[PDB]
């Protein structure tokens, strides 16, 4: 069954391909549609592998250098073995000298295509966490956020470095373990500084300081301070907001490290209880007279901020990216942030974003202490300075990737000329990730001269990240997976089968996103859309000018559906969200791995009812009855939906009475299950309990040339079948 | 043979001395200020407060030109009233404020003629009539002495303050409490002189001393403090922290205050968080390496900090070098070789930056004053780090080469002093005049953007502005020439008074009568001022040129127009200018006007601004210095032994002298010195056996050494910096420095040389 | 106060 060699494929590799057999032409794949690519999760779950402590092995070829895999072949009374790669013959290091047919090394077990090397680097560096807190807020936020912050203070590593910085009208940098007198260096947040100005003026050398030390060190003396801290003081005139150097504090944090532990794992984290208000990074007047831009103002050229804040955050995300250092952003506050202008820091080094409505919330807490869990071993699940390599068969080459990262600019024999997304390279630089952490990467066919070589049996493709664990260890992750390559004029049957719509249906979607920020507008539905025609004219059943005759093979009957829901989705279609929001939405669905994609692209929705066990139902209205309670699961929100007849049950009391056991337990059945998610998703769900007639049932109705517009799944069906035939 | 210095000084205090002096009269001449008598008001102001160059005004343009006396008041609007003596009266004119005639705007002092039943006031500066207030009114009796006079000082007195009303108040609203902020020089080089501490610990001591009105119970002038070097360091002692936060601001250039509410606080609410701070500075920078350090940025700094809690205030700067460190204000070591003729010597005296001034003008648009105590070790600019201090009112102290072990003692008893001083805050002096004539220039720790305002940031009881006037029209012999100062200030409750000073004085078309009434302390405190303000626009050789032909043009004219007849062969003096040149040739002398062969021109810069600043009193002694012979002592049973002329000709082998200007105090010992008195002195049995190096106070003795520190007490009594002690021991030791205070002699032209040089150019203006 | 010039 293919679908056990998609789930075994992804759970060993952490992969997924949107085809698992290859055209061995590239015309014929041009005109397939859906490109060869595939959703990687470089540190996917995999407690069932050794992280075997040795060097990996390389081929000696410099230009390929791949790592020895299952896929090379082993002359062992010879000690030689041929890279799958370029073919180069190979030695084995001396201690391999046992090496034998019946007792080989791991990485060439089947079993380990996908195994953890133990690196040897030396030097031993500790984890350093950076807080950049922001001081306009009530002291309710403010005292909680100072809670949070003490709470995460005490699951550190004693040997990682701690720093703080707070920042308001003025940025403050505080030098720790200075007892008895507690100081502080002061900066106007009103102006830039480079990292080597803050070097100089902080008065540091060059390449633990007075403000970066031990956890085990300071401990007492932050603990302290973080619980002495109080809202920045200067007072704030009505009509007005507060003076918030946002953008300022920001720059003077990656500056900090930048002159002290530049390429090493750190977390910048910055909390935020509003938006910048004293440039650079300025995202809005300090005067409440006008209203922080909305996706409107901005497309109407009325955003006089936009661009200049922006550009002022992408500019901090490319030091820190290249430095190697993650920044993430907690948002909390009853209004917009700023985020959109700096997306690029938690977007671009490997950082997260977290929305919120106050520091002072359950969602929140919650959320950022799931930030520092602990894995098996009590290490955080964290991995920093990741670099991902990534090399192809001759037969294939590198678009570009999607996702998380930032290019290395690497060339080479694998990198096309034809780039998508973050392309030009085989080398990415990752400086934060987690055992979640998903990319998209594209591939393309080359034997161009069509009718060439099917032979050599399959084509291969070896992802190569090495990265800092949280636990000091350096080390390198390996993964090399090959698919059987496939004469389309023979064979288009093998490939069609291949095809999995879940993984092309998200790799089409990160495509049609990434064009959503880049200088393209609703031409993407236009091309999503043009794709899905296509890709029905040449894979399904139908005879010319039919409509009625189409049909998908159960391979791709989900494909057109999947499309459905995306087009329609906050994901392409902003106007209704908040600039933050949108960009909040994209940054978790361009980092997700196939699973939760799926989820936030469309939402699942159970019915539970007295007739039997809770089971998915269509995210139709027709799926909405009055006997029955509804549970949906956007990604972002768990909601929970009482019908006409159970909502009246429910408000008459029945549930307290002895003689309604069961329905107290109905009403009870899916709110159970909305607490599990509400601890095993990431960010934390928003969570809504209404009812028919409710004041938000609004969330979930609304829940349930171009190809069509805002229709219903049946309508565009239609259209699309008789688009398809003709 | 001339009428000396000494002479002059004790036959006035013979005649005068011991005797009351009532300014009743109008161009009557006051005492000498080397003369101790007691003073009443009673009309006119006390000559403690403003003394002239003359009190017999010429009374045409012309009259004035022929004589060429300048026409001028040395100022001191604050000077110490004696306790025997008394004090001013507080005049509340309510709601409406001080009455002022409505033209020339002069206050109402005993110069208005109150006329017509005593309803209509005419002024007596410009001879406009006013309409006496309802509230004010008062009948007139005989002549019109109004049957108030007596009983309101305003209308009997020539001194006393009124109230100042909102409208005298920027923006219209009370002034607010002054403040001190203490900045410290945290670099190496004070570290190691064990400074630092010592300004930590003893600040700990007067803090408590800081001044307060009696009506009040603690002081309303709140406190802040600093430390630095090319980097400033903030301090929060706010009353609720059990420990002092540090704010460093290290952008220098375009600085500013980290801080408000924590940073000016009451010294005695927030008491022992200071203190703790006190403790831990010195510990805090003890190994600090640091040796550039900035300048500007510091008054810059604490400049801003005022501004923002809206008050007055004082920096006391605590610095030790030339300030290096790039940021604006940035000193260099131009010292060059400029002089003597240059033409652009001036530049030498002027600050380096075009800051400085800027700064400066900043500080008193907002009453910010800075005063600076300077502890250089090597060349450090004086004329650049002493001008905001002086321009805003500040005082400026130098302590050459500090060594605790001899200067600790000099330094504390400057500082308790400055910090005790009874202190005005954000003042503007407006001198007014009667018909005829008008304040046309000023000399003095001052700023000015008009043409008669004299803003103040601070002014206390020892500085004194020099004014002079100019003819603006014709006087009249019959109402002479009237002058009303006024001062307008912030007191340190926050409350805005006026003090006013009027004097009458006479006036004369009779060229006789100009001279019978001057005075030539006036006149050399003028001349001194005049030249030294001077020497940053003109070659010194320009200088003492104008001096010497005016001093000879004026005894020109009195030889031709006042003296009876006597031979060519003679040179006629008036009586009161017998001492004039004596004391004109000591200014030609002094190191100001005078060049490069040794003297730094940091000390030339120091005493060219030391000078600006002084009263008649000061004036005085600085440039003709007191020299007390000590050996010839008549044991307890003394009151300060007779002075002696400024010459080394009255120096004994056999002899000990004290020879003071003010500033320095000298200690000088013959070889052939009584082994007894070296005894009770020194504690050690010979001459050879005592140390220069070693000038520490020296006790013990029962008969001398008690003596000689009594008088040395009373020398240091009325004079503003406290003495810096130097034994000197006659042949060939440091005496080298101590000549140079014997003025008379030639060391420059003897006294005799110039008196001999004036006689040639007075020939000359061949009459 | 008169001065002979000798
Ligand atoms: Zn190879
Ligand atoms: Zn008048």
């Amino acid at each position: 069954t293919y679908l056990e060699f998609i789930q075994q494929n992804e759970e060993r590799d952490g992969v997924r391909f949107s085809w698992n057999v290859w055209p061995s032409s590239r015309l014929e794949a041009t005109r397939m549609v859906v490109p060869v690519a595939a959703l990687f999760t470089p540190l996917k779950e995999r407690p069932d592998l050794p992280p075997i402590q040795y060097e990996p092995v390389l081929c000696s070829r410099t230009t390929c250098r791949a790592v020895l895999n299952p896929l090379c072949q082993v002359d062992y009374r010879a000690k030689l073995w041929a890279c799958n790669f370029c073919y180069q013959r190979n030695q084995f290091p001396p201690s391999y000298a046992g090496i034998s047919e019946l007792n080989q090394p791991a990485e060439l077990l089947p079993q380990f295509s996908s195994i953890e090397y133990v690196v040897l680097r030396g030097p031993q560096m500790p984890l350093i966490f950076l807080y950049v807190v922001d001081t306009c807020m009530e002291d309710e936020d403010l005292q909680a956020l100072k809670e949070s912050m003490q709470m995460s203070l005490s699951l550190l590593p004693p040997t990682a470095l701690v720093g703080l910085i707070t920042f308001g009208r003025m940025v403050q940098v505080h030098e720790l373990g200075c007892e008895g007198i507690s100081k502080s260096y002061v900066f106007r947040g009103t102006k830039d500084l480079s990292a080597k100005q803050l070097q100089e003026m902080l008065g540091l050398s060059k390449v633990s300081n007075r403000f970066l030390q031990p956890v085990q060190k300071i401990d007492m003396n932050l603990t302290d301070l973080l619980g002495e801290l109080q809202r920045d003081p200067w007072p704030v005139p009505q009509g007005k907001r507060p003076l918030r150097s946002s953008g300022v504090a920001l720059s003077i944090a990656v500056g900090l490290l930048e002159c002290t532990f530049p390429n090493t794992g750190a977390r910048i984290m910055m909390f935020i209880g509003g938006p910048a208000t004293q440039g650079p990074g300025m995202v809005v007047g300090d005067e409440l007279k006008t209203p922080i831009r909305s996706w409107h103002d901005i497309d109407k050229d009325n955003a006089k901020y936009v661009k200049k804040g922006t550009k002022h955050f992408e500019a901090l995300a490319n030091r820190a990216a290249t430095t190697g250092h993650v920044i993430d952003i907690y948002a909390c506050a009853l209004d917009q942030t700023g985020l959109l202008e700096m997306k690029c820091c938690p977007n671009l080094t490997g950082g997260y974003m977290v929305m919120g409505d106050s520091f002072n919330t359950s969602l929140f807490k919650q959320t950022f202490q799931r930030v520092f869990t602990k894995d098996m071993h009590g290490q955080f699940k964290m991995g920093f300075g990741g670099t991902l390599e990534i090399k192809t068969s001759r037969e294939i080459k590198i678009s570009g990737a999607i996702g998380p990262c930032v290019s290395l600019n690497s060339k080479g024999p694998c990198v096309s000329e034809n780039e998508i997304g973050t392309g030009g390279t085989c080398q990415w630089k990752i400086c934060g990730l987690s055992p979640t952490t998903t990319l998209a990467i594209y591939f393309e066919v080359v034997n161009q001269h069509n009718a060439p070589i099917p032979q050599g049996g399959r084509g291969a493709i070896q992802f190569v990240t090495q990265y800092q664990h949280s636990s000091g260890q350096r080390r390198i992750r390996v993964t090399t997976i090959a698919r059987n390559w496939a004469d389309a004029q023979t064979q288009i049957q093998n490939i069609a089968a291949s095809f999995d719509q879940e993984a092309a249906a998200i790799l089409m979607a990160r495509l049609a996103i990434y064009r959503a920020e880049t200088e393209e507008g609703p031409d993407v539905l236009r091309w999503l859309d043009r794709q899905l025609i296509r890709l029905c004219q040449k894979f399904g059943e139908y005879h010319k000018d039919d409509p009625s005759s189409f049909r998908f093979s159960e391979t791709f009957s989900l494909y057109p559906q999947f499309m459905f829901h995306l087009r329609r989705s906050s994901f392409l279609q902003v106007f209704n969200n908040s600039p933050d929001e949108s960009s909040y939405y994209r940054h978790h669905f361009m980092r997700q791995d196939l699973t939760q994609s799926l989820i936030m692209i469309q939402p699942i929705l159970y019915a539970y009812s007295f007739s039997g066990p809770p089971e998915p139902v269509l995210l139709d209205s027709s799926s909405i009855l009055a006997d029955r309670i509804l549970l949906m699961d956007t990604f972002f929100q768990i909601l929970i939906y009482h019908g006409e007849t159970i909502a009246q049950w429910r408000k008459s009391g029945y549930q307290d009475m002895p003689e309604y056991e069961n329905f107290r337990h109905l009403l009870q059945a899916p709110v159970d299950d909305a607490q599990e998610i509400l601890h095993s998703r990431f960010p934390m769900p928003r969570y809504i309990d209404t009812e028919h007639g409710g004041s938000q049932a609004r969330f979930l109705l609304s829940k349930v040339p171009i190809l069509t517009d805002d229709v219903s799944l049946q309508v565009f069906m239609d259209h699309l079948k008789k688009l398809a035939v003709s | 043979a001339m009428g000396s210095p000494i002479q002059v000084i004790e036959n006035d205090r013979a005649s005068r001395g011991g005797q009351v002096y009532a300014t009743n009269t109008r161009g009557q001449i006051p005492p000498l200020v080397t003369t101790d008598c007691m003073i009443q008001d009673q009309g006119n102001a006390s000559p403690r407060f403003i003394r002239c160059t003359t009190y017999c005004f010429p009374c045409t343009s012309d009259m004035a030109k022929q004589a060429q006396i300048p026409l001028a008041a040395v100022i001191k609007p604050f000077a110490t009233i004696p306790s025997n003596e008394s004090p001013l009266y507080l005049v509340n004119h309510g709601e409406s404020g001080p009455v002022r005639c409505n033209r020339c705007k002069a206050y109402m002092c005993p110069f208005m003629q109150f006329i017509e039943g005593g309803r209509r006031y005419q002024c007596g500066f410009c001879n406009c009539v006013n309409d006496v207030p309802p509230f004010y009114f008062q009948h007139l009796d005989h002549i019109g002495r109004r049957l108030d006079h007596y009983e309101k000082p305003e209308l009997s007195l020539g001194s006393y303050e009124y109230v100042a009303t909102l409208d005298y108040c920027r923006k219209s609203k009370p002034p607010n409490p002054p403040a001190f902020i203490f900045m410290i020089d945290v670099s190496y080089s004070n570290i190691k002189n064990g400074l630092v501490k010592l300004i930590c610990e003893e600040l700990k001591t007067m803090l408590e001393k800081i001044p307060k009105e009696e009506q009040e119970e603690t002081s309303a002038i709140r406190v802040g403090f600093i430390t630095y070097n090319k980097v400033l360091h903030f301090f929060n002692v706010k009353s609720n922290l059990a420990q002092p936060q540090m704010m460093v601001v290290t952008d220098v250039g375009e600085v500013f205050v980290p801080l408000l509410d924590g940073f000016l606080v009451n010294y005695q609410e927030s008491q022992s968080v200071i203190h703790n701070l006190l403790d831990q500075i010195p510990d805090m920078f003890a190994d600090s390496n640091e040796n550039e350090t900035v300048f500007a940025p510091v008054i810059q700094a604490g400049m801003e900090a005022l501004k923002a809690a809206d008050c007055p205030g004082k920096l006391f700067i605590f610095h030790s070098s030339l300030p290096t460190a790039e940021a604006p204000g940035k000193l260099k070591n131009r010292d060059d070789k400029k002089l003597v003729n240059t033409d652009k010597e001036k530049i030498l005296f002027q600050p380096q930056t075009n800051v400085y001034d800027s700064l400066a003008k900043d500080c008193v648009a907002h009453g910010c004053s800075v005063t600076l105590f300077l502890f250089p070790s090597q060349y450090v600019d004086v004329a650049s780090l002493g001008l905001v201090p002086q321009l805003t009112g500040g005082t400026l102290y130098k302590y050459n080469n500090f060594q605790m072990h001899l200067d600790r003692q000099q330094f504390l008893n400057d500082l308790r002093n400055d910090i005790e001083k009874k202190i005005g805050f954000d003042a503007i002096m407006r001198v007014r005049t009667s018909t005829g004539f008008r304040a046309t220039d000023f000399f003095g720790g001052i700023l000015m953007n008009n043409t008669t305002d004299v803003e103040m940031a601070a002014i206390d009881c020892d500085k004194a502005v020099t004014v002079e006037f100019k003819h603006d029209d014709k006087l009249s012999e019959d109402s002479g020439a009237l002058i009303q100062c006024a001062v307008l200030y912030t007191t340190i409750s926050g409350q805005r008074r006026l003090r006013i000073h009027n004097l009458g004085l006479n006036c004369s078309s009779q060229l006789a009568d100009l001279y019978k009434s001057c005075e030539t302390d006036a006149l050399i405190n003028f001349f001194a001022k005049s030249a030294f303000k001077a020497v940053l626009h003109q070659p010194l050789k320009v200088i003492r040129e104008i001096l010497v032909n005016q001093t000879a043009h004026m005894l020109a004219c009195y030889r031709k127009n006042c003296a009876s007849p006597s031979a060519a062969s003679q040179l006629i003096l008036p009586d009161s200018m017998k001492v004039l040149p004596v004391y004109m040739n000591c200014l030609l002398k002094n190191c100001v006007l005078l060049s490069r062969p040794e003297i730094s021109t940091d000390e030339r810069a120091y005493q060219r601004q030391l000078v600006m600043t002084m009263g008649v009193a000061d004036s005085q002694l600085f440039f003709y210095p007191q020299l007390l012979p000590i050996h010839t002592l008549d044991v307890k049973s003394t009151m300060l032994p007779a002075a002696v002329r400024c010459s080394e000709s009255r120096l004994s082998e056999e002899g000990i002298f004290l020879l003071a200007n003010g500033l320095h105090m000298f200690l000088w010992l013959g070889v052939s010195s009584p082994p007894e008195l070296i005894q009770g002195i020194f504690n050690v049995p010979s001459f050879a056996h005592i140390n220069t190096d070693m000038t520490l106070l020296p006790e013990v003795g029962n008969p001398y050494s008690q003596q000689l520190r009594m008088i040395m007490g009373i020398i240091q009594q009325k004079r503003p910096y406290s003495m810096k002690l130097t034994i000197v021991k006659q042949r060939e030791q440091p005496e080298m420095v101590f000549r140079q205070f014997l003025v008379e002699d030639k060391g420059g032209s003897s006294y005799v040389d110039f008196l001999c040089c004036v006689h040639k150019e007075i020939c000359q203006l061949l009459n | 106060t008169t001065i002979p010039m000798d």
